[PDB]
């Protein structure tokens, strides 16, 4: 799964060679980038009660049709509010895992991957959790370049949605 | 593998030149060309006249076609589709084309899941051109090179695990892939996605000792315990058919026998007194 | 292929939990102690053909009826056969430690070299009797005192010679 | 593939004999109830997507677990992965009512599936409450009628549902 | 060994719930159709060694080779060996429609027995030939209206059909 | 592939010494008797086509299940495709004949020959059965007086009746 | 299993199922009158069978020295009794083929799972086989000699005695 | 592939419209009428090789130099080689019947045949001689008065010889 220390393995790994200095290179950037990454990962995890309940209330706000209209998608009762902080609090928990792995990759294999088929069966749209995630992103409180690290991730789930 | 060759029956194979249409083309070499992209994209089974793609045959001769977009076209027609595609299942198709355009075995699991998401949305015929639109057959062989079997070799990287289940997949020379003694069912699916490697079995015939394939709950391949032997000293083994009173006194035959090093002497004559051929002897 | 950095996520996503602070700390060790393990892995690489050749003095040496007429290792081809792939030992191995996992080792070196070993006809313990002596060379090679800043490869040297050890088993 | 037409030739040619008459009276039957199951097959493919999510209403609110953190249904390409074949299950059951004999049926849901499903990790047993679960929705919108000639559709919908019976066999 | 009872106990422990309320009106239909299982079971094995034979005047006369000279049904413990375990399948299909659920059928006739028939030599595409003929004959005599007072055993023909079919899947 | 030639060398190579006088002289009688060899491969060629159709007019006029219906050489691709592989077994034992030892035959028609041939389902006894019929007619072409100086080769008419015998012993 | 010349003539008859013919009972009429030399031939081998085995094993560890050199599977003392415990074995087994007349017997006991062990003990399978043809260079020398025995032509069972060697060496190596 | 169903809709995408009712009402003339296109290219295909042969008699002895020694129908794969296309003519001509448009005609007898059959040196001309010899022959035969119920053919007929005309333009 995708990762800057496996994307060197898989590069030097299909083209039958030993790990020449360019991929050696490569790990050396999770090493010094990385030290701010886990920077971004306490932020969110300590903030993590915040951040959904702050995020699934504010997708009430913009789309107050999802909380009254009676259809199994729709979190009309208590069952989709509670399948509500179910999904958001997913994607936190994805977003702070590829935080920590340095690449896209938990984010690839575990969230995006073939989301466009669930949300068409579904009817899920996904308008509702790109407004989810520009509620976090911009109400996570984190700072300097760890702020930018967060802001990375969210965006590209955020275009993986669209 | 010059040593195993002959027991392999990879002697063929191995000193075998590749056949390489030309770019101005001849007659006796463009017939050699189909021959031997007959024999490996269909397993060789016999193609008859009917069978012979007349049509096809008709563009090659031209040169307009090279041997790769030949060889979609062989593998789209129905002719590979009546033989392999309308019985086998969908996870021993993958083993085949694996077998049949690049010449190897599914190694990961993770070609066995993406192959199966292009089918669905797409389409077999557009599945087709997927080992063909690949970077495996585009290294290894050019548009005007015929398939091979690049199995047997060593190949770049190719997982050692994946050498095992090349044999798995033909069983020698005079197979074919409909003519295998498993028929129908997938041979490499239990074995791939549970990600053990089991037994090389030789070909036939010069292997006095053929009929083991994984079992179903077989004994673990890599024992624990002592085993009962004053010394952890112990051998795996593997044998084939065993012959006795077969309801009662042998329910199932080829299953492994876990024995440590000091009856090993005694269990290869009581093995023998049954008849059963030893397969693999395997440490632990 | 997993690492120290996905194989703590890949758990922690069987059991679906937010990843705890002990073992971020745990990974800001591995940040920490991540340097070393660039430098281990750049000396091997670049004592790479030195270690292959120095090995096969001994593994020949010592087995001496190999390269005899009869033995498995006599032929040109059949020699350049075991340095074909003593060198993939080291090609994995190396990786193994730029990883700082075995989960890449055992899918190339450890799968189904077993079986192949007694398909082909290779003695597979006249092997491990010269991946040892990889390891031996190996682990002096990564230890050295010269044209390095002091600091401590104790941890890291250890699991080096783990990683030689799980490439000897499976084959033996 | 076969058919109820090439089924009673395979066996006919088998036996070497000409075809009896009290063969032709049977498929001259097969030709003459052949038009109400066009009729049958359009409702379900027309209902295809329809029946899926609807079975996935009751397939995993049973079951809570299985997408629930550590059940094999619970990350989104493996929640995709059993919509991805739920549908296989009636893309093979629709060309069995087509064919009308379930030999095309047993090649694609019924040959290696039992074997895959122990060699993923996935409940074998789980796949079985939900097809019967299809059943119970396939039949009822094959039998209900709207806008339609009415005529008995008895004999088309019991082996309708023994399809999806074998369908849960050889996975169970 | 399970059951219908005890099925629908295991699933129930490893989620561990009570048993609902659904599932009891589900087994109180198990014990109101139980008496008919039992009556079937009977009939059975009353005409279980006059089965294996009426199979075996099919079985031999439909694939000639197999008895003639060179087939692996030639010599006379051969042939007594085909019928030494013709009926262990109706030995384990009769354990089957007793316990109500295939997984008493699937350790014994289904487990390690596509194995041995490639060890052995015999075709074991010829065995899923015959016990079809079985289930031909097995049906036929559990359907009679002869010597038992009407009722509807239609759930007990389709499913003892389908425990004939799983029988004959894991050897062909 | 070997030779009288090359397997004389092979083993001389694992061994590992010089070759010796009397193994020369050895070769000098197979060069000596190397006309002979030519003129039969020569005669069976020319008459590579009369032999198997005349073959087979006692292959299946013996055992005549085999072309009436039921039989494996029932229908038409499968009696041209048995004739396609009967041959073939002239195609290597000529091979063989050439080359003068059976190394070449052995991984062709008896390498994995007797393992397909329980697979298909066709009779592996029924083969060696007309494999002789062909070698009672390949020695009666090579024994001819017409057309050939006279000169006694029988040593080498006898080891091709060999080639025909492992031709029918690794089948049936 | 254990077959013959008489009971392979039968086994392959029965698979086709016909009657034995004449010609195969005329060369099994020649099997009896050649049979009376495999018995005295045989008992020649089997009363110099300790002294093939120590002979064959002057040679066998003198060319390749390391074998018993420290190092070398064949150094301690039980391993040293271990190829002699069973480089008899190749005799109690070849004399059976002799005496059978055909080496089906044969391939069950040494060539059948032999080449399996050789490499999972981590034995030379490769030097056995230089043995093994130093075994029949002594076999088929004491089997020939004539001494104190009416003269007849030995050739037949003397070719495929050494073939039974050549067998018996080529699934080792 | 274009049809008359599906061109008539192809233009009436490009322009944007719905389809008119005088559209809808030539179509109508069509599925009148289709049951005629139907008979036509049955009885081309059950005499479709009695065509060809009959048109090789006409094709080379007309132009005799062909197969004499020198003309490009002189050996025997050239010989095959003009009747392994001639039919192709055929089998085009009858796609282009049965569709009904011959807009799948002039993908491949039309499209890129005129640049070969300069590149081989074939005469193209004497191509198109026995096209229409081929044509003679071919409304001869769709034209029969026995065993078919009596309508005029000539709407059929005239445009069943415009796509031979269009297969001796392109080549010729
Ligand atoms: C680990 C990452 C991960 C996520 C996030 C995920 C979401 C996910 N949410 C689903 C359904 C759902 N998702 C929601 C959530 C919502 N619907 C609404 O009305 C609200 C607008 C919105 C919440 C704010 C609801 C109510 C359902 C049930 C809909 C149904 O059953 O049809 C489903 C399909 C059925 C299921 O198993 O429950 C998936 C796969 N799956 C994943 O594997
Ligand atoms: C006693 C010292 C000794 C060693 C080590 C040795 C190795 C050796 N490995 C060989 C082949 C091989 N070696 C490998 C091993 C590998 N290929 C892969 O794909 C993996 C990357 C890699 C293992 C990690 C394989 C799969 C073959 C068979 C290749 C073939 O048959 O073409 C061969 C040639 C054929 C043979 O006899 O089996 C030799 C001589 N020989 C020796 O005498
Ligand atoms: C005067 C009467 C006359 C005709 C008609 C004729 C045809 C003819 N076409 C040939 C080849 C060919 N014919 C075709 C035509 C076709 N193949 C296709 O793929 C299409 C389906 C089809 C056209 C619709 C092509 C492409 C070749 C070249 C094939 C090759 O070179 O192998 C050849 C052999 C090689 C040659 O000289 O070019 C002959 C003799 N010869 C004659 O003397
Ligand atoms: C309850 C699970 C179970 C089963 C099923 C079982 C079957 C079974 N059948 C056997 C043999 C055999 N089974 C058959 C069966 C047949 N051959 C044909 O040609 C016929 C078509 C077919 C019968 C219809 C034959 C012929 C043998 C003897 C094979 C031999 O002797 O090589 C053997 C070993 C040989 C023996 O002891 O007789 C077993 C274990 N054992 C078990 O524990
Ligand atoms: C991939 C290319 C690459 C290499 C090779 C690399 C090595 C490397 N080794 C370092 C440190 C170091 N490397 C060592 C290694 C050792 N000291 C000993 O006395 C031991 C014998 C030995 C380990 C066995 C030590 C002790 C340090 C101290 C600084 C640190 O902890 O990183 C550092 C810290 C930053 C710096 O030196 O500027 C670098 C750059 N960095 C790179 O980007
Ligand atoms: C064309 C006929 C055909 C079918 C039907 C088929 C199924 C199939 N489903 C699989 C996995 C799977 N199957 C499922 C489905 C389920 N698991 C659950 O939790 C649910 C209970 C259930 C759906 C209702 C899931 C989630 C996976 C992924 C499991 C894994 O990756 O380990 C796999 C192994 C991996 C793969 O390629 O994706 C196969 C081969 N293959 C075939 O060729
Ligand atoms: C392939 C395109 C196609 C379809 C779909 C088709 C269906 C079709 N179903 C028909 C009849 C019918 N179809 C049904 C079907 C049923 N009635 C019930 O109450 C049951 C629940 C159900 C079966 C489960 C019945 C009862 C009739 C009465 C007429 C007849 O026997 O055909 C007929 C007779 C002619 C007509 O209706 O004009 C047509 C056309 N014909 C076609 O050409
Ligand atoms: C031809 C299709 C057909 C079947 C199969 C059939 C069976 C059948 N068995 C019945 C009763 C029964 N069947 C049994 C049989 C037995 N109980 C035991 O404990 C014994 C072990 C076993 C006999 C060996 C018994 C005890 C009853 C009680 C009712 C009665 O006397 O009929 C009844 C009574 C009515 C009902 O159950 O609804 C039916 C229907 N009826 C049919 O129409
Ligand atoms: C040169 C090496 C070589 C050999 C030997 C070979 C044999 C061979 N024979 C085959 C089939 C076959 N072989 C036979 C042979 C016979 N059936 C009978 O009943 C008769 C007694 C007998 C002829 C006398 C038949 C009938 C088939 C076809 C079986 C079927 O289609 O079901 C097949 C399976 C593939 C196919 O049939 O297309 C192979 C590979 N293929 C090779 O490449
Ligand atoms: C009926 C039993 C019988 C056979 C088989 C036989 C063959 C035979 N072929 C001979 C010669 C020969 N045979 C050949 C044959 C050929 N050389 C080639 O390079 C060609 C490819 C091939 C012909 C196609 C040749 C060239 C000679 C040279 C001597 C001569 O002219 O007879 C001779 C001359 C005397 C001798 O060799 O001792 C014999 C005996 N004689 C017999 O009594
Ligand atoms: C009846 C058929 C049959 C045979 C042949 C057989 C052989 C056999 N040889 C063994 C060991 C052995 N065999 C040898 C043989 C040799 N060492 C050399 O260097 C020489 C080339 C060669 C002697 C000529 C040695 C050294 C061992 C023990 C190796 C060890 O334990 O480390 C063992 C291990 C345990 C035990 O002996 O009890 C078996 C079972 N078993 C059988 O059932
Ligand atoms: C050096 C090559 C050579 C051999 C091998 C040889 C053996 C040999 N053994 C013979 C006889 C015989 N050999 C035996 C031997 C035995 N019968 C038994 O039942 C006993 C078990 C066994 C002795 C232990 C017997 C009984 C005869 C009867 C004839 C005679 O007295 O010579 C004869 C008499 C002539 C003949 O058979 O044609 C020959 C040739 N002669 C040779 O020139
Ligand atoms: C010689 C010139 C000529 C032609 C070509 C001709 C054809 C022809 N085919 C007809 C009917 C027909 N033709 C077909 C043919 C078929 N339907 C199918 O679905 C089958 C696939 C196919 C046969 C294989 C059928 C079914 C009819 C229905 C009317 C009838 O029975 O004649 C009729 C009846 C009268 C009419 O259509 O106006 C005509 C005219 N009549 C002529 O004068």
């Amino acid at each position: 799964v995708k990762t800057p220390i496996t994307e060197a393995i898989a590069a030097a790994d299909t083209q039958g060679r030993f790990l020449g200095n360019t991929e050696l290179q490569s790990a050396r950037g999770r090493y010094e980038r990385a030290a701010a990454s886990l920077e971004a990962a306490r932020g969110l995890t300590s903030n993590a009660q915040r951040l959904i309940d702050g995020a699934t209330q504010a997708v009430y706000q913009k789309f107050p049709y999802t909380t009254q209209t009676p259809g199994p998608q729709f979190a009309a009762d208590s069952r989709g509010k509670s399948k509500c902080a179910r999904d958001v609090g997913h994607y936190l928990r994805i977003i702070t895992y590829s935080l920590v792995a340095g690449g896209t990759g938990p984010l690839d294999e575990y969230l995006i991957a073939g989301l466009a088929e669930i949300n068409s069966t579904f009817d899920l749209s996904p308008s509702w959790y790109v407004e989810a995630l520009k509620h976090i992103k911009a109400n996570h409180g984190l700072s300097g370049q760890a702020a930018n690290e967060a802001n990375t991730y969210i965006d590209y789930a955020i275009n993986a949605l669209s | 593998i010059t040593t195993a060759a002959s027991r392999l029956g990879t002697e063929p194979f191995s000193d075998a030149p590749k056949v390489e249409l030309r770019p101005k083309a001849s007659r006796e070499e463009v017939e050699s060309v189909i021959r031997a992209v007959y024999r490996h994209v269909l397993g060789n089974d016999y193609i008859l006249a009917s069978e012979r793609l007349v049509s096809a045959e008709s563009l090659l001769r031209d040169g307009n076609l090279t041997v790769r977009e030949f060889v979609r076209s062989v593998a789209k027609s129905e002719l590979y589709k009546k033989k392999f595609f309308y019985n086998s299942f969908q996870t021993r198709l993958i083993e085949l084309n694996y077998k049949h355009l690049l010449g190897r075995a599914p190694y990961d699991e993770s070609e066995v899941v993406y192959h199966l998401d292009l089918y669905q949305n797409k389409g077999y015929d557009a599945e087709i051109d997927s080992y063909i639109d690949s970077w495996e057959y585009q290294s290894n062989f050019g548009d005007n090179v015929v398939p091979y079997y690049r199995g047997f070799e060593t190949q770049v990287g190719q997982k050692t695990a994946g050498f095992n289940r090349i044999f798995r997949l033909y069983r020698g020379y005079a197979n074919s892939d409909r003519a295998q003694v498993e028929g129908t069912k997938s041979r490499l699916a239990r074995e791939l996605a549970s990600n053990k490697a089991s037994t090389i079995v030789g070909p036939s015939g010069t292997n006095d000792s053929w009929g083991f394939r994984a079992s179903a709950d077989v004994a673990p391949k890599k024992n624990l315990g002592n085993a009962v032997g004053e010394g952890d000293r112990v051998y795996r083994l593997e044998v084939t058919g065993i012959r006795s009173p077969g309801y009662p006194s042998v329910r199932r035959s080829s299953t492994v026998f876990i024995v440590p090093y000091e009856r090993l002497s005694d269990k290869i004559q009581q093995v023998h007194k049954q008849g059963g051929k030893i397969v693999s002897v395997t440490s632990a | 292929t997993l690492d120290v950095f996905t194989k703590v996520v890949s758990q922690a996503d069987s059991r679906g939990e937010f990843l705890s602070n002990e073992q971020l700390d745990a990974l800001a060790n591995v940040v920490k102690e991540g340097n070393k393990r660039l430098d281990v892995v750049n000396r091997i690489t670049s004592n790479a053909s030195a270690i292959v050749t120095n090995a096969a003095r001994a593994l020949f040496e010592e087995q001496p009826q190999l390269i005899a007429p009869g033995g498995n290792a006599y032929t040109n081809r059949r020699m350049a056969a075991c340095l074909r792939d003593m060198e993939i030992i080291l090609r994995y191995v190396t990786y193994a430690i730029l990883a700082g996992d075995a989960s890449v080792l055992d899918d190339r070196c450890l799968n189904g070299l077993r079986e192949t070993y007694q398909a082909l006809g290779t003695p597979g313990s006249s092997v491990a009797v010269g991946v040892q002596k990889m390891k031996d060379a190996a682990v002096g090679i990564a230890n050295d005192p010269n044209g390095i800043t002091k600091g401590d490869c104790s941890q890291l040297i250890s699991e080096v010679a783990s990683y030689f050890d799980r490439a000897a088993a499976a084959v033996g």
